[PDB]
């Protein structure tokens, strides 16, 4: 009966209201910025033991410099990421050189609002995480299914993201240490997760000014827990 | 049968020195026997710290320019932040091969300094071909100036020479001279000659005049 | 010259209640055989055949682009096409490549399907069709052809006149050609029947 | 009800009412101030983790802030990054920032006409120097646009407006510190009594007679507060 | 406008398509048509919904359509729409056969036209064919054949089957009458009257075709009056 | 042409098209599963007499390396097999290299996103198990439904009554269930069998490593049961 | 240009010469013609150098999405693949390219011809270029297989020394990139004349 | 249920309420209004000050669309803006073919069927604005035409649009403007705007004036400053 | 064009204080026939920007036709303003340019002259989109005749008035009357202040014929 493109009283795009609604029925995503670089973590939220824990994949290498966590329709990102990492090769090839982690993330952005009557026919139900290192240094990045997009230095995405925000707020300093950072989103996943968090429910990602964006290993989760 | 193409002669050339870098040209531009104006510098500033050199088809010349002008600007809105040097010469090279098939009858230098504060000199073929280079002379008079920047900068086929840093003050002698050898023998090279001083100061510039004939 | 490359020849000839229709089977590419058995013509019907000299690659294209467009006009209409018709929808098929042609000129033999009245014609390879009462011939060696038929043909010859007159126009015309020749088939089509030969032929 | 959700649908009143609606979307905005004198025109913006970006630079003698669909603000950014590149490329000059503003109007018009469409939900402030000197005009989802003196747009931007006609008098005559300081204390009329403006929440742009149009954020914002 | 559009290509909140069913209510309401396999062809019987007086007979059939050299189908539902999926498994066959040189096998024919039919469901917003149909054929890969097709694009082989009117009546008889690998032609076309005259007898109210195989070549015959005529005697006698 | 927006967002965040899409795999036929040592199987329910069994496969081979089973509705399925037969050839065209298990998934999962996401179209109404091996011979199970999200499972059922055979499997899938090539098989047959209520009304084929699929005769199946 | 490339034991060798010109005038002798498309493949370029350096660059990015989106490394036959795909779009149209793609998988060391016309070959050793003939004569006669790392660097250090010597088109200096399991190396930089005064 | 909601539904009745509606937002504007004269044409128009923030000159209502044609408003000034844009195009591209000016009741007749083609189809809706073309030359003589939201155009000797038409109107019709020059009638249109002004309800207006005749050698032009002030004072006086 | 047809030839620009003038001939050659015989080669763009054309005399009545329409479009607007003369040399070079590629030129070498903000504009613009200013221009057969004696006294002395810059422009034309086989002794000047533009003509220049006796 009514439009995609239809604006409510209040002046809001209807369409945009309930996509941004669906990223509650996402899993809980963490990323903290240090001057020592930036972390990334999330609740897989296994559904069964039958299931794979590897073959859920809610962070994602864009570059060696950058990487995305996700919340929200899963099956929407993966279009994002994919433009995203076009996106920072397109950039390399043409400037011999790396792309900003706000580049990459306005870039992304770009997308969203472009839908309406093959076309996209609904905006993306995705949020997204953007953590890497460029010459700014250490940057992380929240975008929403709007298109807006902000640098942040805590934020958290996801069902429990209000409560988890509020412990976010509380625990955040700027001269913070990298190895806190890692220790404060494990305890406040730990505490916002239905399930005990183990080595195999959870995802840990860093990006530092000495090295590549580097996903923790079984092993490596283990001794941080 | 129509040519879109011809021949408006000119003589660029890049000096990379420590902290310095140096793009000159003479200011002659020709068609056939005949000179156009004497008064047109093939020199183009891109940035604070960039400077374009541009010579061979004069109306490819100013597209071009006018080209790399507007995606200067569409970099700045979209990066925020000025294009580095080797980031300019990187994308000429793709804007030089999207002409691949009907190509800008250019030869380009690229002078200025790189992210360390150390003078850069960049290339190109009309294709864009192209490499980093401690100095190059590129367009009419390129086969005159190249063998004596070997000799004098590079200090090839000498023997029991020290090889001192060059400086400023040699290199704006040398430059001076190799135009003043090129316009006594290239019909193409002459009138004056326009050096553009590239440091961290900015950018400044120098008029030498050459033979009128 | 693009139709005497793989070379070839065909001939169609009338007779009373019957004709005929007749080929080389040379395949070739310029000097150089390549097989002695190659299909020229192409039964279109229970009583209705297509020749086809030329370009090999074009000769079997057309060949299979008539077959589908007639295969769907029989299942349409259901009924045998009348010979004018093959004509007329050959000369379509032809006359669509107006400006990048099939390179065959091909011939048509056959009768009625309903009076069995003899039929027999030719088209250029643009399509410019050609009803005679007599013969036509396509091919590399079609001035042989035409002296051949010109001296041998009579009118309201029975089905073994008919049967000599194609044959020795065919043995005696290809025989003067350096790229035609290598055997001939020979099909007479009757009211009741269809007989198909291969005639004893030189083989250089 | 059957009146209010296509943009092709006039009511009965001769109104259309997701026009209407695209005008509620800016006024949901943070507030933004621009005003202008002989010689300068200034934008100021109350900013929205890092506080949202709102204003733009458009060309070296335009820049714009937006209230609103962010999307849509960059959207028409762009659009008038383009008009600016395609003119200098074509005149070697800059476009006049009058014709730029036709040129925006055409096109946020074309949506309110079409179905299926919607108006641009952003409303934008633009400061701009040229041979006609400096400009404020200002743009709406309407597709209609104006030419201010001064102006203000955003969440209870009414009581900024009503401290600009108060002092516009004297816009003209003042210095450049004085016209920016004008800027801030109409913007801080929209605060809350307890709230004031910081350099964290505060984003100056400029553009004038001998000045490209520059953005002050942060640190850089400290100079034109420390007056006050 | 999307006032005025039905949305016919969409799901129910059960997962039905609505489109389909209804469409499949039409076919409920058509001519009985049915085929059965046997070991020496295969055979089309069907209702002719034409029994009018001052009707012409014009052509050789009127549900029975020869598709190729080797095949034949029949049709419940829309007439029109029967039309152009006809016209459509013609030029799908001569497709085939331009490409290959080779008679399109029988169940590659039924695919080609069931993803014509699954695309009206999925999307371009239009109404689905309202047409079944029953195709019958030979091919050198697994001789004699027996398709069904339906609305939604879905097919399946069968040793016998029934479509339109009564058609649940009729599978029911055909399950019970049925030899499996024990049928010949004759006891083929004897148990088709059988299931006919139930689920309807005249001569001129019944159309039936077989699909035979003569020295290595197909055979697609529609039976005379007089053969269908000989063919009610002999039952009633039953 | 048609440009409708078929799949939209509702309030809460919904996608109705989607789960509507996903009421159409609860209707279909049981599809189980199972990931072994050496050998993958797949096991469906059948609907009858007189119709050719040959024909009515809801089994189905992608590649020679891949096959897949489906649920829901069945003229989807045949236009989402047929479009991976496709780019099945088209990898082994541009890489040389047989498709992994993995890269066909994402394909088909993708495909099924975008008809999510695409003007004029509704989404593809079928779920599927893909099955087969990789190059260093690790077997591979993956699930796919109409939002197109794909994971991998150990042991897995899709379509009616796939909940209770789910938990069936978590119980009894174990080392010594998976331990031997028969008791694989045996153990998707018991999955089954809990849910038909038959034995003579199922199909099942295995795979082993680089050998094919082979489908097993009924005569087979009788001795299992 | 000379350019050769060699598989053995030990992985593969990749040299090349150093000069470009432009007709008869010498325009370069420090072109790079060894081109750096990941950390374990390398291209050469022959040929047009602006035709090379693009299409390679264009195969880099390739590789890199690639990687990104699979998990895995690009192997040596799909890599050359996706460059001769890329390339015969454009026959005909006058690009001129000779590349030797080299690297190490799943399959050992690898080592793929491609060129503009349309080839793409597997090979033991290639030589590409104007002074190819020269290179190839040389390398022929001293390749081994089981050739020792020291004695693999000195053969095609001479090969292209060799070529540098008869064809007018080939000089500079002499660039030798060795291709491990774990990636390749730089393995030296001869200036021509500084070869000259060690080979005699 | 409703037959309003579409340009491309006839009520019952045989109307077009959508084209009415439009209509309406004309009605709800302030007046412009247009006088033919002896020699030219002149245009004023009643601009309602919105806000004392705005310049002396924003949100014109009085355009040219060619050297020789000028254009006055009422309605959605958007939409306004977009036929004025039309119209230059349409002249622009007349000159292009033809070679000399467009003729005025061509340009009109050209315009309203654009206008006209707007209020066929569910697809776009019409035009909010009805408007004033103005011009003269020696050969043609002075000519003013009116279009509407429907696309309906004639020629008028006088003319009103938007919310006191019909009381601007019967001031346009005490005059003998056949007889009258521009000079004179510039006055007569600042008086008539300030008549039909409705000081009450709206509060500040600026008086808006153009005109083309053989004073401005048939050239669209703004009335220059010093002459509305005039206009503006005897409109004010005469008001007393 | 791809073939040119009716065509004129030179055109002569000079700067002064205060100004600029160009000059052409009246003449459009078909070939070696002198067929129209009083025809403008001079265009008035608006009130600081005049142009020259040599060339193919269709392919200037295009340039005339859209240039023309381009300034009518800009004064409706009324906004204060205007195209300088460098916007439109900047306009004219990137349309010859733009067709050029299109490997479809319009056959014409133009010169533009302007006065703008007390500045003396003049500009060249080729079919090839070959672009430049100089104190002095001359297209044609005049590069070679004009050019030579127009920079001779402009070396001397660089600021030229008014008058020194029209006498030094009839000794052109009369040397370009005597050797260019294209040209006609009937032309106009154009002169660009800060009073606008002003076309004069038809102007001819008296000759001297003595050397016949000689
Ligand atoms: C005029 C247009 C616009 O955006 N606004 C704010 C709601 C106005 O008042
Ligand atoms: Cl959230
Ligand atoms: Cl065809
Ligand atoms: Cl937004
Ligand atoms: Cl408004
Ligand atoms: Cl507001
Ligand atoms: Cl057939
Ligand atoms: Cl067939
Ligand atoms: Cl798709
Ligand atoms: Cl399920
Ligand atoms: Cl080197
Ligand atoms: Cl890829
Ligand atoms: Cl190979
Ligand atoms: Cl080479
Ligand atoms: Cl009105
Ligand atoms: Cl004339
Ligand atoms: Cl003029
Ligand atoms: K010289
Ligand atoms: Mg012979
Ligand atoms: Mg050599």
């Amino acid at each position: 009966d009514r439009g995609v493109n239809t604006f409510s009283p209040e002046g809001r795009l209807f369409q945009v209201e309930y996509a941004i609604e669906a990223i509650k029925l996402g899993s809980t995503a963490i990323g903290i910025q240090t001057s020592e670089g930036v972390c990334l973590a999330v609740e897989k939220r296994i559904t069964s033991p039958l299931m794979e824990p590897s073959s859920i994949e809610k962070i994602v290498e864009i570059d060696a410099h950058i990487g995305c966590a996700m919340s929200g329709l899963i099956a929407d990102a993966k279009t994002l990421i994919d433009k995203a990492r076009v996106e920072t090769q397109n950039h390399w090839f043409t400037y011999n050189e790396t792309m900003t982690v706000e580049s990459v993330t306005q870039a992304v952005s770009n997308l969203a609002l472009q839908f309406g009557e093959g076309a996209m026919s609904r905006p993306f139900g995705v949020a997204l995480l953007f953590g890497g290192v460029d010459e700014k240094g250490p940057q992380l990045f929240h975008m929403d299914p709007s298109g807006t997009f902000v640098q942040c230095d805590a934020r958290a995405i996801g069902s429990a993201s209000e409560g988890a925000q509020s412990s976010l707020q509380e625990v955040y300093h700027k001269s913070m240490t990298l190895k806190e950072a890692i220790k404060s989103s494990l305890i406040i996943l730990k505490q916002v997760m239905e399930e005990k968090l183990n080595a195999t429910n959870i995802e840990l990602a860093t990006v530092q000014p000495g090295q590549n964006f580097h996903m923790f290993t079984k092993e490596e989760l283990e001794e941080v827990i | 049968r129509f040519s879109p193409y011809v021949f408006n002669g000119g003589t660029i050339l890049a000096i990379a020195g420590e902290d310095f870098a140096i793009v000159a040209s003479d200011t002659r531009l020709s068609e056939g026997f005949s000179i156009h104006t004497r008064d047109s510098p093939k020199c183009y500033k891109l940035t604070d710290k960039t400077v374009i050199g541009c010579s061979g088809f004069h109306g490819d010349c100013l597209t071009l320019t006018k080209i790399i002008e507007a995606r200067l600007k569409m970099y700045k809105h979209s990066n925020n932040k000025a294009m580095t040097t080797g980031a300019i010469a990187a994308m000429l090279s793709t804007i030089l091969y999207s002409r691949r098939f009907f190509p800008y009858y250019v030869y380009n230098i690229i002078g200025g300094l790189d992210e360390e504060g150390k003078g850069a000199v960049y290339s190109f073929d009309p294709v864009g071909s192209y490499q980093r280079d401690s100095f190059k002379a590129g367009g009419s008079a390129s086969a005159m100036l190249q063998p004596l920047l070997d000799n004098q900068v590079g200090f090839k086929n000498m023997q029991n020479v020290e090889h001192v840093p060059l400086s400023l003050d040699r290199a704006m002698r040398l430059v001076k001279d190799v135009f003043i050898s090129a316009a006594e023998r290239d019909v193409y090279t002459g009138d004056a000659l326009r050096i553009c001083i590239v440091t961290k100061e900015g950018i400044r510039e120098e008029t030498v005049s050459l033979r009128k004939d | 010259s693009i139709m005497s490359y793989n070379g070839g020849a065909v001939m169609a000839m009338k007779g009373k209640n019957c004709v005929a229709i007749a080929a080389d089977r040379r395949f070739g590419i310029q000097a150089q055989m390549v097989t002695t058995d190659f299909q020229k013509i192409f039964p279109m019907g229970d009583r209705l055949y297509i020749g086809l000299a030329g370009l090999a690659t074009d000769v079997q294209t057309v060949a299979q682009r008539l077959k589908f467009r007639l295969n769907l006009y029989e299942l349409k209409e259901g009924r045998q096409i009348k010979p004018y018709t093959l004509m007329s929808m050959v000369a379509n098929l032809l006359y669509e490549k107006r400006f990048g042609p099939y390179y065959t000129e091909p011939v048509i033999a056959g009768l009625d399907p309903k009076t069995f009245k003899p039929f027999i014609c030719s088209l250029d390879l643009i399509g410019c069709p050609m009803v005679t009462d007599d013969f036509v011939v396509s091919g590399t060696c079609a001035e042989q052809m035409y002296g051949m038929c010109e001296s041998l043909w009579e009118p309201n010859m029975d089905p073994d006149h008919l049967f000599e007159t194609i044959s020795q126009a065919m043995l005696n015309a290809v025989d003067r050609d350096a790229v035609s020749g290598m055997g001939v088939i020979v099909h007479i089509i009757e009211k009741d029947k269809i007989t198909t030969r291969t005639l004893k032929a030189r083989m250089d | 009800n059957q009146y209010d959700n296509d943009v092709t649908v006039w009511s009965p009143q001769g109104r259309i009412h997701q026009i209407e609606y695209a005008m509620e979307a800016v006024k949901q905005g943070s507030a933004t101030v621009g005003l202008k004198s002989k010689t300068h025109a200034v934008l100021v913006a109350l900013k929205r983790a890092a506080h949202q970006k709102k204003i733009l630079h458009v060309d070296n003698h335009i820049g714009i802030s937006i209230a609103g669909l962010t999307a849509d603000a960059r959207l028409l950014c762009n659009f008038m990054r383009q008009e600016c590149l395609d003119s200098r490329f074509v005149f070697d000059r800059p476009l006049p920032v009058s014709r730029l503003v036709s040129l925006i109007g055409s096109k946020t018009q074309i949506p309110t006409q079409r179905y299926g469409r919607r108006p641009y939900g952003v409303g934008l402030l633009i400061a701009g120097y040229d041979d006609m000197g400096p400009h404020i005009f200002q743009t709406c989802p309407s597709a209609n646009y104006f030419d201010c003196r001064a102006m203000s747009i955003g969440a209870r931007s009414q009581s900024a407006r009503t401290y600009l006609e108060r002092h516009m008098s004297e816009f003209m005559e003042c210095n450049l510190n004085e016209l920016v300081k004008h800027g801030l204390r109409a913007l801080r009329e929209t605060l809350p009594a307890e709230q004031d403006l910081t350099t964290k929440n505060v984003s100056i742009g400029i553009v004038g007679k001998d000045l490209e149009f520059t953005i002050y954020d942060d640190d850089d914002v400290s100079p034109f507060l420390e007056g006050l | 406008s999307r006032r005025y559009d039905s949305r016919t290509t969409i799901f129910s909140p059960e997962g039905r398509l609505y489109q389909v069913e209804y469409a499949m209510e039409a076919i409920g309401h058509a001519g009985t048509c049915l085929g059965i396999l046997a070991n020496d062809g295969v055979l089309l019987a069907a209702e002719r919904r034409n029994i009018h007086k001052l009707l012409d007979e014009v052509f050789f059939s009127e549900k029975i359509y020869k598709l190729n050299e080797d095949m034949a189908c029949s049709v419940a539902g829309i007439t029109s729409d029967a039309n152009v999926l006809t016209n459509e498994l013609r030029l799908i066959a001569q497709r085939y056969l331009l490409q290959y040189q080779e008679p399109i096998p029988c169940e590659q024919l039924v695919t080609a036209l069931c993803d014509i039919k699954q695309a009206y469901t999925q999307f371009g917003g239009k109404r689905p064919f309202g047409v079944s149909l029953l195709y019958i054929g030979w091919d050198k890969h697994y001789g004699f054949q027996l398709y069904q097709s339906d609305p939604s694009g879905n097919y399946g082989g069968w040793k016998a089957t029934c479509i339109g009117n009564n058609s649940a009546a009729a599978v029911s008889m055909l399950k019970q009458d049925y030899k499996e690998g024990e049928m010949t032609l004759k006891s083929a076309l004897a148990l088709a009257i059988k299931v006919l005259n139930k689920t309807m007898l005249s001569a001129e109210k019944v159309e039936i075709a077989t699909l035979t195989r003569e020295n290595g070549k197909t055979v697609i015959r529609v039976l005379k009056q007089k053969e269908v005529e000989q063919l009610i005697k002999k039952h009633e006698e039953e | 042409s048609y440009d409708r927006a078929i799949t939209v967002f509702s309030p809460d965040g919904h996608l109705f098209q989607v789960e509507y899409a996903q009421e159409a795999v609860k209707k279909g036929s049981t599809a189980v599963g199972v990931r072994g040592r050496d050998i993958v199987v797949l096991g469906v329910e059948k609907k009858a007499k007189l119709q050719d069994e040959r024909t009515v496969r809801k089994i189905c081979a992608l590649d020679d390396n891949v096959c897949m089973a489906f649920a829901g509705l069945t003229a989807d399925a045949r236009i989402v097999i047929n479009r991976a037969r496709v780019e099945c050839q088209s990898h082994r065209l541009t890489v040389e290299d047989p498709v992994t298990v993995e890269y066909i998934t994402r394909y088909i999962a993708s495909l099924k996103q975008r008809y999510t996401q695409s003007n004029g179209r509704r989404p593809f109404g079928i779920s599927a198990l893909i099955v087969g091996f990789d190059f260093d011979g690790t077997p591979r199970l993956y699930q796919t439904d109409p939002s197109g999200t794909y994971h991998a499972w150990k042991a897995n059922a899709i379509g009616r009554g796939a909940k209770s055979v789910r938990e069936f499997l978590e119980k009894n899938y174990t080392d010594e269930a998976i331990e031997t090539d028969d008791l694989t098989i045996k153990l998707v047959i018991k999955a089954l069998l809990e849910v038909v209520q038959g034995g003579k009304n199922i199909e099942l084929a295995v795979m082993r490593r680089d050998q094919s699929l082979k489908i097993l005769n009924p005569e087979e199946i009788e001795k299992y049961v | 240009t000379t350019t050769l490339a060699f598989k053995f034991r030990h992985g593969v060798i990749v040299a090349a010469d150093s000069r470009a010109t432009a007709g008869a005038y010498i325009a370069s002798q420090t072109v790079k013609k060894v081109i750096e498309i990941n950390p374990y493949l390398l291209g050469t370029m022959a040929g047009g150098a602006a035709d090379c350096s693009f299409w390679e660059r264009l195969l880099a990015r390739q590789c890199r999405i690639y990687e990104l989106r699979n998990k895995e490394r690009i192997s040596v036959a799909a890599a050359s693949k996706l460059l001769a795909n890329m390339v015969y779009q454009y026959k005909g149209m006058g690009l001129s390219m000779g590349t030797m793609i080299c690297g190490w998988d799943k399959r050992g060391p690898g080592l793929y011809y491609v060129d503009s016309e349309g080839n793409r070959i597997s090979g033991a050793t290639f030589s590409v270029g104007s002074g190819s003939v020269y290179a190839y004569g040389v390398m022929d006669r001293g390749y081994s297989y089981d050739l020792e790392v020291e004695q693999a660097y000195d053969l095609a250090r001479r090969a292209i020394y060799q070529a540098t010597y008869r064809d007018a088109y080939s000089g500079g200096a002499v660039n030798l990139y060795h291709v491990r399991e774990d990636g390749w190396i730089r393995v030296s930089s001869d200036n021509v004349a500084d070869l000259h005064e060690k080979y005699s | 249920t409703g037959y309003d909601l579409s340009a491309s539904t006839f009520s019952p009745d045989g109307r077009v309420f959508q084209v009415e509606y439009a209509m309406k937002a004309v009605e709800n504007s302030s007046t412009a209004i247009g006088i033919r004269c002896k020699d030219g044409v002149v245009f004023g128009v009643e601009k309602l000050v919105l806000s004392k923030l705005y310049e002396e000159g924003s949100n014109k209502r009085l355009f040219n669309v060619d050297r020789h044609v000028g254009m006055a408003v009422a309605g959605l000034l958007a939409d306004a803006r977009s036929l004025a844009d039309i119209a230059r195009e349409e002249a622009s591209n007349f000159r292009s073919n033809f070679g000399y000016n467009i003729p005025l009741k061509h340009l009109a007749d050209r315009v309203a069927m654009y206008v006209h083609a707007y209020t066929l189809y569910s697809a776009v809706r019409p035009f909010g604005c009805s408007f004033m073309l103005g011009s003269y030359s020696v050969n043609d003589g002075a000519q003013l035409y009116m279009i509407d939201p429907s696309g309906v155009s004639y020629g008028y000797w006088g003319c009103a649009i938007g919310k006191a038409r019909q009381a601007a109107k019967t001031e346009i019709e005490k005059l003998q403007m056949k007889e009258m020059t521009c000079r004179d009638i510039v006055k007569e249109v600042a008086k008539i705007i300030y008549i039909v002004h409705d000081e009450v309800k709206d509060k500040a207006f600026e008086l808006e004036l153009s005109w083309v005749g053989e004073l401005t050698n048939g050239r669209h032009e703004i009335v220059p400053k010093d002459i509305r002030e005039e206009a503006e004072k005897y409109a004010k006086e005469s008001l007393k | 064009t791809q073939n040119p047809m009716v065509t004129g030839t030179s055109v002569l620009g000079v700067k002064f204080e205060g100004g600029v003038v160009i000059a052409a001939d009246m003449l459009g050659s078909y070939g070696s026939l002198a067929r129209f015989r009083n025809i403008s080669r001079i265009m008035r763009v608006n009130n600081s920007t005049m142009l020259g054309a040599s060339g193919d005399y269709a392919d200037f009545q295009y340039l005339k036709q859209v240039l023309g329409q381009m300034v009518i479009d800009e004064e409706l607007l009324g906004d204060g303003h205007s195209y300088s003369p460098r916007a439109i040399h900047s306009w004219l070079t990137r349309a010859m340019y733009s067709r050029r590629s299109k490997m479809n030129p319009l056959w014409n070498t133009m010169v533009i002259g302007g006065y703008a903000d007390g500045e003396s504009f003049l500009g060249y613009v080729d079919m090839l989109g070959v672009a430049y200013e100089a104190p002095s221009l001359a297209t044609g057969y005049g590069a070679y005749l004009a050019q030579p004696l127009l920079r001779e006294v402009l070396e001397k002395q660089p600021v030229l008035s008014q008058t020194e810059a029209r006498d030094l422009v009839e000794r052109c034309m009369r040397v370009l009357y005597y050797r260019d086989a294209r040209s006609y002794n009937r032309f106009q000047i154009a002169t660009v202040t800060e009073k606008g533009v002003e076309i004069e003509g038809p102007l001819s220049t008296e000759t001297n014929w003595d050397i016949a006796h000689m």
